[PDB]
């Protein structure tokens, strides 16, 4: 359970002389904060087993910056064994608190994928032209998980695959779709707005796709900025299931 | 005389349009320059011919 | 057409005729849509919103 | 050139001879618990259909696939219209 | 038939967890309806919420996982709770097997615009309670495609 950090020059491959900290406690999750140190090293945060947070390089400037920006940092830990999701805040004094918590019962559903959208992507067109000389706004939530769980019932006729669009900050489940009579393995891609998860259909014995597109109203709610705490309008979901005539890897 | 005058009148614009068509075929698929003012979206099909 | 002072008024009539064409131009716009009046033509002007709440993590390590 | 696959339980399975040199058409095979088993053409749409194909799968190839796309190479006759 | 679920709230100056009983949820599994029976806020709770609102704190809700086997919880900006005239909606998400999955609380309208709120406003719990069962996703449409292609062929 003990985790270690190895710092190296990615060009030459040699370990950097900066001794990485010794992660004494087992860790659960890690974050690559976009904040950078003076030497343009992106701050990295680790959450240990005692739910404490260890920064790196964790200098005074780094400590100050992330202590001053603490309440805007949220972790989410997905315990697949218990079917639990937890979301923790970041206190000023480098401590975490139980912000939100959900439990998907492992007795009927086991979490199999927690695919979130890539952090290093951009969206060019915030909205899309719907014709009519009108625009339909995409539901660009940057803190949107796409937790996909399988049915613990392995029967070919009663199996199902659930997909929950749980938020990453407030813990709100935007969508809780459950496709019946389907079985894994499921290969899901999460992008700017849409998600696409391939699966097996036991009833008809055929690999099937299912594209979920998230759209807002004809007019954007909060423009200037997006906050997961300021989205009282549940985004509309567009779904479509396609047939894939082959397997997938 | 009518054919000659019609051809002379035609040769003032038609060569230009034919050169434009030939260029469009020859240089299809590029992005040459960015116009420094925000043109309307409705002008897209003709400004960006050959771009997907 | 400046035979008398009415030319000035005549000029206005000429302008009115031009105005008529301008009116048709508006109709032409309504018939072509080649005018940046709708929100769609403003789509390219929308900068992406900044993220306000940061959330990371995932499956238990 | 023949092939044999062992350890197959009852059900429906799509058999495909994967080969980068020459493609092969997939064929569905329905084997029952009792032992009788049959072959047919796969169809993910309207799966209820049956187009029988002999069981000793004679999956003759259809030549090398077409991974590549030829150059356009438009001529002046294309420029004409 | 009907199951009662506890529902606690918490809001403090230090934004810690001090969940206290607020309302009972009567989830009738047969007809799939949920009804809450909460007590109105008191002066100290209103006062406590005022400093929490003043300090831009959070308002956290918590219910037991089962009708003490666990809890599912969420939070909402209490200042956004108070700037919305205590108008919010809590959605109860369950699974296909009829097990509690999560609780989501959101105000109406969301966010904040610095609107000062008097105490008298906070003597009512404008709370819209909904239950969200997992929505079955639609499968691929084949009948339309086969019939349409049949018409095309003929
Ligand atoms: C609780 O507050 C919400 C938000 O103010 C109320 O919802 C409004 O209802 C009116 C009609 O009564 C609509 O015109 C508004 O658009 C609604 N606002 C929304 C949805 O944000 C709601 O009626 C209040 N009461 C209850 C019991 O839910
Ligand atoms: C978005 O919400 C904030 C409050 O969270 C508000 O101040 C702002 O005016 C809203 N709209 C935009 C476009 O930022």
């Amino acid at each position: 359970g003990m985790s270690s950090l190895y710092v190296f020059n990615p060009i030459f491959g040699k370990w950097s002389q900066v001794a990485p900290p010794v992660l004494k406690r087992p860790i659960l999750q890690s974050l690559l904060l976009p904040v950078m140190d003076q030497d343009y090293a992106k701050v990295l945060l680790l959450i240990d087993d005692e739910y404490k947070v260890t920064a790196f390089p964790a200098t005074r400037n780094v400590l100050r910056q992330l202590h001053e920006l603490a309440p805007s940092i949220f972790f989410y830990l997905v315990d697949a064994e218990q079917g639990r999701l937890c979301g923790y805040r970041l206190r000023k004094d480098l401590t975490t608190e139980l912000s939100w918590e959900l439990t998907i019962p492992p007795e009927v559903q086991r979490i199999v994928k927690v695919k979130g959208k890539r952090s290093s992507e951009h969206v060019h067109s915030q909205g899309r032209v719907m014709g009519d000389r009108s625009v339909l706004y995409k539901s660009l939530n940057p803190n949107l998980l796409a937790v996909v769980t399988e049915s613990t019932d392995a029967h070919h006729e009663r199996t199902f695959i659930g997909i929950f669009l749980i938020d990453g900050v407030t813990g709100r489940i935007i969508h809780s779709s459950v496709q019946k009579k389907a079985k894994g393995p499921v290969h899901i891609v999460h992008s700017e707005n849409w998600v696409v998860y391939q699966y097996w259909n036991t009833k008809a014995r055929r690999n099937e796709f299912t594209v979920l597109e998230l759209y807002e109203g004809t007019e954007q709610y909060n423009a200037t900025a997006f906050s997961s705490l300021d989205r009282p309008q549940l985004p509309q979901v567009l779904q479509q299931s396609y047939i894939f005539p082959s397997s997938i890897s | 005389m009518l054919t000659d005058m019609m051809k002379g009148n035609v040769t003032n614009v038609l060569p230009m349009i034919l050169i434009g068509g030939w260029i469009n075929m020859t240089f299809s698929g590029f992005v040459t320059t960015k116009v420094p003012f925000p043109l309307t979206l409705r002008f897209k099909p003709m400004l960006q011919q050959g771009i997907e | 057409l400046e035979s008398s002072s009415q030319k000035f008024l005549q000029g206005l009539v000429y302008l009115i005729g031009n105005l008529m064409g301008l009116a048709l131009a508006v109709y032409k716009c309504q018939s072509m849509g080649l005018l940046p009046t709708h929100a769609s033509d403003w789509l390219a002007f929308i900068e992406p919103p900044e993220r306000m709440e940061f959330s990371g993590g995932g499956l238990l390590l | 050139g023949s092939f044999v696959v062992h350890d197959i339980p009852s059900g429906s399975y799509v058999v495909e001879v994967v080969s980068p040199a020459y493609r092969f058409d997939p064929v569905r095979v329905d084997i029952t618990s009792k032992g009788k088993m049959r072959a047919r053409y796969v169809n993910y749409i309207k799966t209820s259909e049956v187009v029988r194909l002999p069981y000793p799968l004679q999956m003759k190839s259809s030549g090398p696939p077409s991974y590549f796309i030829k150059r356009e190479s438009w001529g002046w006759t294309d420029f004409l219209m | 038939g009907t199951v009662g679920l506890l529902l606690e709230h918490s809001f403090e100056i230090d934004d810690s967890a001090n969940f206290r009983k607020r309302g009972s949820l009567l989830w009738n599994q047969q007809d799939g309806t949920l009804s809450l029976s909460q007590r109105q806020l008191s002066e100290e709770e209103r006062g406590r919420l005022r400093d929490v609102a003043a300090l831009n704190g959070l308002y956290r809700v918590r219910i037991p996982r089962r009708p003490a086997g666990g809890y599912v919880s969420s939070f909402v900006p209490a200042c956004s709770l108070v700037e919305s005239h205590l108008s919010d909606q809590l959605t109860l998400h369950v699974d296909v097997a009829g097990n509690v999955v999560g609780v989501s609380v959101v105000t109406h309208p969301g966010g904040c615009r610095g609107h000062e709120v008097e105490d008298v406003d906070l003597e009512l719990f404008n709370t819209s309670v909904q239950l969200q069962p997992p929505t079955t996703a639609p499968g691929p449409e084949t009948a339309a495609f086969i019939e349409r292609l049949e018409m095309e062929q003929a």
